[PDB]
């Protein structure tokens, strides 16, 4: 038998518990580092150290710009959930 | 501009 | 076996969600960009082999319809599958047009005992919402 | 800058709502198997590969043994959370 | 892109063992978990850790050993590891006499608060349960 | 035998 919640993988844009941040003209920051980096990759890298990348691109390439001091030069760190048992290319 | 979700 | 068998007739689906208009009774903002994210999206997996199904302005009622009817499928001839939701959310939670959705419900329908077709397959659930309202200051 | 978030790793024995199962002799099945995992491919793989070395290990070759029925033949899987922005190796 | 692991020291590998628990709690005795704690101590002393073994805290004591640890001085470190061996429940891990919540515990080391270690993996390693769901698995 | 944590 194998577990029924093995085989899953969750990737999520932001940690749990906060907001996830969108641009009205490129799209969100997570789908646009997240596609970036399966364009680039995917032919060489393993799933989760694409992944890794997308984080890296969120974290460091992106910062929010509002109108809002609120809302204002803040970050985004996105949470890979890994119930997978195998590794993942897609080649 | 930025906008959450 | 140390790597998923990626060469079945099929690489699988891939389901977009573009939530983006969603009902005034829910206070909730229309998510300028995420038309952008489902083009890009539906592109990105096109080139990667995957039957790319992209769904716009589903209600809470449309989104578990629609993951049911997927999860019993035949996907024995499919590599893995993809789920994208793009929309609103909490944390533990996505919003249909009208109302949340517990995220646990969507993904229950491909659990390793109730989508057999899928049983040892990966399955992969990319989720652009927000799961709470905490903002990260950064640090320099 | 950076995300406060940022380069955290939290491995954890089982998925969210879930048991985790320790056995009494051997310890907990997660940390038997990273501890075999860590000792076997420290020198070799990367870290997230590593732990799902040790997920599959978890899910494939453990099962509960009760004396309690509704405890019985029972399974479990690890959960991965990454919030790490690089790949992490052991060795130089 | 790879983290940089060598700065003179691997770093600390925490761990916390929680056996035995006060009555008044109602929780089990966690036997078989010296056998995790000997087999993590051996496994991340041969990664060149330094590791620091603790047994049966409260939740008060928990608290002030990740706050005291996270005041140290880690610039001659490369990493942090923390295992928690315990009971627990979603987002939660239990001293010997009650919850902490797991946030409370890392939050000390988040990029603003733990300086020393802004840039570097900080590895939670957590043996607990985290609810009451059993999987019946599938042949 | 097993127990649960």
């Amino acid at each position: 038998k194998i577990p029924v919640e093995a085989d899953f993988l969750y990737a999520y844009s932001t940690a749990p518990g906060y907001y996830s941040w969108r641009n009205s003209k490129d799209g969100s920051w997570f789908i646009q580092s997240l596609c970036a980096m399966l364009k680039q990759y995917a032919d060489k890298l393993e799933f989760m150290h694409i992944l890794t990348r997308v984080n890296r691109k969120v974290a460091t390439e992106f910062e929010s710009f509002s109108f809002d001091a609120t809302f204002h030069a803040k970050k985004q760190i996105p949470c890979i959930v890994s119930m997978l048992t195998k590794e993942l290319y897609f080649y | 501009v930025d906008f959450v979700d | 076996d140390n790597s998923y068998k990626m060469d079945y007739p099929e690489m699988g689906l891939c389901i977009i969600i573009n939530n983006k208009n969603f009902h005034k009774s829910t206070g909730m903002t229309s998510r300028s960009g995420t038309d952008v994210d489902a083009a890009n999206l539906r592109e990105t997996f096109r080139n990667l082999k995957y039957e790319v199904r992209n769904k716009n302005d589903l209600t809470r009622e449309e989104i578990v319809e629609l993951m049911r009817d997927v999860s019993k499928e035949d996907h024995s001839k499919r590599s893995s599958f993809v789920c994208v939701l793009l929309s609103h959310g909490e944390e533990g939670i996505i919003f249909g047009t009208n109302g949340p959705v517990d995220l646990k419900k969507i993904t229950n329908f491909f659990r390793g005992d109730r989508c057999r077709s899928l049983t040892g397959k990966p399955k992969l659930f990319i989720i652009q919402a927000c799961r709470g309202t905490e903002l990260d200051c950064g640090i320099e």
